[PDB]
């Protein structure tokens, strides 16, 4: 996260770290959506142009974390993966369309003060909140700058951007399965997700029921926090039918 | 059923330092 700040303790209890077993390193962010299911970006697991194709045994999920590098004894919980499910129409060839994946855990994780699931949006909450100017929140342990790494989980609040402005900021083909967020050059603030924040959640707090909803997944961006560029996020609601189908079939 | 309600915030009626920024953006 670029130009963010340190998270408060328990501020994002659905935040998950995807952790590579060998060599031990941060792979991506992710989010907890139930006691057995974790949501992330497909490109965290599968991206052939960069020779990336992780299997279940390659990875661990670490839940309840705050510190990036330290083993948070008595606080974090570490889970093994039972199965990875990548969206069957994930477009790694072109533009990361449908950049979404689910991971089923081998065993349920116990919720605690530091470990708790986020909600997935219904149609109405999505329609109400996914509007230009409305702010969401991104969290992660990714780079502090495009070109280092944070001691603890970082957080930044960012406004959703008008679709034509998103489209006009890039040569990449944007789809309805994406949205973009960030400040414009003219505005007096900045901030962005970056490498390593990939797969983590873009959340919004519903003013109707005071619950946090995951509207987006950190997907892609041209550099990080560049003037005139925006961060792009997988549109979770648009892909919720697939999420439901996977959980109903394999849950 | 309990999704999206944080034990250290919503569950104990405490606000985090910047959530108000989000609310203020929601017309
Ligand atoms: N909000 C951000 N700035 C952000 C968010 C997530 C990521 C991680 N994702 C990604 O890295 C995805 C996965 C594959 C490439 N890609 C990118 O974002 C590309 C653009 C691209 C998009 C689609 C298809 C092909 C290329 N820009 S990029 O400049 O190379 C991304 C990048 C930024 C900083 C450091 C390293 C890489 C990177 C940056
Ligand atoms: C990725 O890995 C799986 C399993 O090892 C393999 O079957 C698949 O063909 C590989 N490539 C892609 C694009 O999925
Ligand atoms: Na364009
Ligand atoms: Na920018």
């Amino acid at each position: 996260i670029v130009e963010g700040s340190d998270a408060e303790i328990g501020m994002s209890p659905w935040q998950v770290m995807l952790f590579r077993k060998s060599p031990q390193e941060l792979l991506c962010g992710a989010s907890l959506i139930s006691d057995r299911w974790v949501l992330t970006a497909a490109h965290c697991l599968l991206y052939p142009p960069w020779d990336k194709n992780f299997t279940e045994n390659d990875l661990l999920v670490r839940i309840g974390k705050h510190s990036r590098t330290r083993y948070e004894r008595n606080i974090e919980k570490i889970s093994m993966l039972e199965k990875i499910y990548i969206h069957p129409r994930y477009n790694w060839r072109e533009n990361l369309d449908r950049d979404i994946a689910l991971m089923k855990l081998k065993k349920p994780v116990a919720f605690s003060d530091y470990i708790h699931p986020v909600c997935l949006p219904d149609r109405e909450t999505a329609a109400s909140l996914l509007q230009a100017g409305y702010k969401g929140r991104v969290t992660g342990w990714g780079n502090l700058k495009e070109t280092g790494q944070p001691s603890v989980l970082q957080v930044v609040n960012l406004p959703i951007v008008e679709r034509p402005v998103c489209k006009d900021s890039t040569r990449i083909r944007i789809t309805d399965n994406m949205f973009c967020a960030g400040y414009k050059p003219d505005e007096g603030k900045r901030g962005d997700a970056c490498e390593g924040d990939s797969g983590g959640p873009f959340v919004m707090k519903s003013p109707f029921n005071n619950r946090w909803y995951q509207m987006g997944i950190v997907s892609w961006g041209e550099g990080c926090d560049r003037d005139g560029k925006y961060g792009f996020y997988t549109h979770v609601f648009r892909l919720k039918k697939w999420i439901q189908k996977v959980i109903d079939q394999f849950g | 059923a309990d999704c999206g309600l944080r034990p250290l915030f919503e569950k104990k009626s405490l606000e985090d330092k910047t959530e108000r920024e989000l609310l203020e953006s929601y017309i």
